RNA sequence: GGGGAUAAGCUCCGUGCGUCGAGAGGGAAACAGCCCAGAUCGCCGGCUAAGGCCCCUAAGCGUGUGCUAAGUGGAAAAGGAU
RNA sequence: AUGGUUUGGCACCUCGAUGUCGGCUCGUCGCAUCCUGGGGCUGGAGCAGGUCCCAAGGGUUGGGCUGUUCGCCCAUUAAAGCGGCACGCGAGCUGGGUUUAGAACGUCGUGAGACAGUUCGGUCUCUAUCCGCCGCGCGCGUCAGAAGCUUGAGGAAACCUGUC
RNA sequence: ACAGGAUAACCGCUGAAAGCAUCUAAGCGGGAAACCUCUUCCAAGACCAGGCUUCUCACCCUCUAGGAGGGAUAAGGCCCCC
């Protein structure tokens, strides 16, 4: 459970722009 | 081709920097600037070329906040269930000027010069330094305004 | 203070008491120990004294320890130890030449007594650190002595520096505390402690006050 | 604030020495030393009473104030007058005889307890059941006043143990 | 002492504070006494 | 949008939508599919994009006015709260 | 809403092989605490409890039945904790179970045969290269070459407890 | 083991913001097998490679005289031997 919340978060930086592959 | 540093060209000098009433983030940044020769405008990333720094006064210097209490300094021994951990104000009760210490080795290159670089990094808890032979040129942290 | 002077394990006997109870004691011989050296704050950094003991043939000792021997003003003593006091106030019991004897210590006074333990050589783990077994019988092939798992499997995936595996045993330092002194023998100079300390018959050992019950 | 905002009142017998945040106030019963926070500036109004000002209206000042003042009239207070605490003790069989400067109480233990009187406090013991506590800081005086009462459980059934004079405890009832 | 992540007044007399960063109910009766936690 | 429990890095569809597939270089610490941008070769020249400018780490312990006391920043719900 | 240990959903790594249940030996970690330690509130008189908060240092028994995990039972005990580590651990051990070929019963099938039905029997291979770990040496360094005696930064071990 | 230090839960003292009240915002205290010392052992390859002492503390050759190379030694050590 850990790990899937922290991939979705990362998504959220300022350099992603707010998407990423595999969400 | 661009100058690059020959056998002699590198010279060193001594500075005393007074850690008295100083920020620990702030007066590290100032000596780790200072050990990687990064004043000097013959600097070279290969070749070291910082000038000896001696950190005075080393257990007066003021961290701000709750972190006196709450920043805890994590080293472990390698076996099982064997991390220790000492609040900054136990560590600076014990022996003052690891807190300096790891402040500013943690700011150097962990490369093998990063390794060299910390030989010539001088740090006493006392307001007073055994080096006065080699004639330390005092040191203030001031800022370019632009 | 923590007295203390530096003796030889004799061996064992068995002595009775004045309540006809026996009591088992290893005579310990507790001879004339010749302080060389004191170790203060303020040319060393700690307060200890530095003892000297057994005796050896002046040809034997060699030139940079018969030195230090001289300087001292004593004659060269085949074993050299240090016991480490507290305090200044304790340094100041001793002098460079006083010669200690057995008569430090009273009958029914705890001590402490330190040495190297016996040797025994390469000791498997049904010996060195008290493991079982597996079964003699019911099927086990050529296991009947080995440790078996080491760890978990892929995850640490190493073996966890500090497990208890086969190796060298004894021959190291052990200190036993509180051991009563039966008896202080004053012709002989020899202690009659109470219970077995560690060494091995004629080896060096140190009896010092004991921390707890001292 | 309303309670910074009234000046501290200085008898005629009381000494007061002020060095800049730094206070210390002599009287007859001894001699007590303080200091004050940095936002407030303390002075002296030149009839001879005490005034503390805060610079600006922040949580800081506006909290300190009533602080700073009222820490400088218990500090002309203890000076004066001095502060005594009175205490009872409830109870079958409990004693108190005053040993020294100690304090001896038999609470109904197998051993009885003790207590030292620290510099600046003294104990004077009145009745086996009744005694009192002197001292000259207020915070010391409640202080050891408070570790006395400590000394045993509070007991909601009986009401045995220590206690203050005008307390009032609060007691059920065990029927079964 | 109860220990929820809700604390209220239960009875006139209870009152809510906060020490040390963590809210409390202090009441004259000691079964009213909370704390936020 | 359907199926699912309006779950899945699930499955099935639409899109002169994109990229990877078949794509190097800069950013996201590392990280095919996200953001900037399509590599003809050389240069010890210059200006920028996304992203950054205390030290590691290149360039700001930048200027003005405020807010935060929680290391919030640097994970989260019903709800509680002078 | 947490957790990811249960029964599942998906089919993303492995079918030119990731050995699968119990037991043994050996551990190590979490705290959502069984005992021991500290507290609040009690419809807490005392003894004894009930509930909640802090706390992971140590400890946590021997047997009957079953392949059993689990469970019931017999004696104690201060307690007989819950879970992760490929439902830890088979290049460490057993093979009782399951899941090859033999055989029989009940049931299905006209028949070869079949049964997450039952019963008896049924090969557990390998000289450790590298990381790892337990031990022991050879070389060099510590600004001349050697010998004693040491401070110790940093680690490791231990920490249980009852009756009178 | 005994003892000491800083603490968790919890109990407090002095106290304003907020004429009262509040363990809290400034201060001061108590407080557990947990943490740091205390007990035992390893430990200067701790590259900041440590300290107190003691002994030897001096002889030749070569290239070219700059440094290096070669040999014989002292204190001491090792090998062979019991
Ligand atoms: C005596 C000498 C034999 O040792 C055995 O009997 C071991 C004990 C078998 O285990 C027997 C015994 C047993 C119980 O397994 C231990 C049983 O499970 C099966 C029948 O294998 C082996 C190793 C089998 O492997 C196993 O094959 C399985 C299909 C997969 C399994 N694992 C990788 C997935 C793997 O170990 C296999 C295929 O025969 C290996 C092949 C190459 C051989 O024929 C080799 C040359 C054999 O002559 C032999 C090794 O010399």
């Amino acid at each position: 459970a850990k790990r899937g919340r922290k991939k979705r978060d990362r998504k959220h930086s300022k350099a992603n722009h707010g998407k990423r592959p595999n969400a | 081709p661009t100058y690059t540093p020959k056998a002699g060209d590198t010279t060193r000098s001594w500075y005393v920097i007074d850690a008295s009433d100083v920020v620990l983030g702030r007066l590290a940044s100032a000596a780790a600037t200072l050990l990687r020769g990064k004043h000097k405008p013959t600097f070279t990333p290969n070749v070291d070329g910082g000038d000896f720094v001696i950190v005075i006064n080393a257990d007066k210097i003021a961290v701000s906040g709750d972190k006196l209490t709450k920043k805890f300094a994590y080293r472990h021994s390698g076996y099982p269930g064997g991390l220790r951990k000492r609040t900054i104000g136990e560590l600076l009760e014990k022996h003052p000027t690891r807190v300096v210490e790891n402040a500013i080795i943690g700011m150097l290159p962990h490369n093998k010069l990063g390794r060299q670089i910390q030989k010539k990094l001088k740090v006493y808890a006392g307001p007073d330094h055994p080096h006065a032979a080699q004639q330390p040129i005092p040191f203030e942290i001031k800022q370019v305004a632009q | 203070a923590r007295k203390g002077i530096l003796g030889t394990k004799l061996g064992m006997t068995q002595v009775f008491d004045e309540n006809n109870k026996v009591v088992p004691v290893t005579v310990v011989k507790a001879g004339p120990n010749v302080v060389t050296r004191i170790r203060t704050t303020e040319r060393d950094g700690y307060s200890a004294v530095q003892l000297a003991y057994g005796e050896i043939s002046p040809r034997k000792v060699i030139k940079p320890v018969a030195g230090q021997f001289a300087a001292a003003g004593v004659n060269p003593r085949r074993h050299v130890a240090e016991l480490r006091l507290d305090d200044e106030a304790a340094v100041a019991e001793y002098e460079v030449g006083q010669e200690l004897t057995a008569e430090i210590f009273s009958d029914g006074a705890y001590v402490d007594v330190t040495g190297t333990s016996k040797g025994k050589g390469f000791a498997g783990t049904m010996k060195r650190h008290g493991f079982r077994g597996q079964g003699a019988a019911h099927g086990a092939q050529a296991v009947h002595r080995r440790p078996g798992s080491i760890g978990g499997c892929a995850t640490p995936g190493r073996v966890f520096k500090g497990t208890r595996m086969s190796g060298r045993m004894g021959n190291d330092r052990v200190t036993t505390q509180n051991l009563k002194v039966h008896k202080v023998d004053a012709e002989n100079g020899v202690l009659l402690i109470k219970g077995a300390i560690p060494g091995r018959n004629g080896g060096l050992v140190v009896v010092r006050s004991a921390i707890k019950r001292g | 604030s309303r309670i910074g905002k009234q000046p501290v009142p200085v008898p005629s017998g009381v000494d007061v020495t002020i060095n800049g945040q730094n206070l210390s106030v002599k009287g007859p019963k001894g001699t007590l030393t303080l200091d004050v926070a940095e936002p407030i500036s303390v002075s002296r109004a030149e009839d001879g009473a005490i005034v503390v000002t805060r610079p600006d209206d922040e949580r800081r000042s506006r909290s300190l104030h009533g602080l700073s003042r009222t820490l400088i009239a218990n500090l002309v207070t203890g000076v004066t007058e001095g502060y005594t605490q009175k205490m009872e003790i409830f109870g079958v069989g409990y004693r108190v005889q005053l040993k020294g400067q100690n304090l001896e109480f038999a609470l109904g233990y197998s051993h009885p307890v003790l207590i030292e009187a620290p510099e600046g406090i003294t104990f004077a013991v009145e009745s086996p059941t009744k005694f009192s506590v002197s001292g000259i800081d207020k915070q010391k005086v409640g202080q050891i006043s408070a570790v006395i009462r400590r000394l045993r459980r509070p007991d909601p059934y009986k009401g045995k143990g220590v206690r203050y004079e005008g307390e009032q405890i609060r007691r059920k009832v065990g029927k079964t | 002492m109860k220990v929820n992540p809700s604390v209220k007044p239960i009875c006139d007399k209870c009152r809510v504070i906060r020490r040390h960063g963590r809210v409390m109910v202090i009441c004259s009766d000691p079964r009213h006494k909370q704390r936020q936690g």
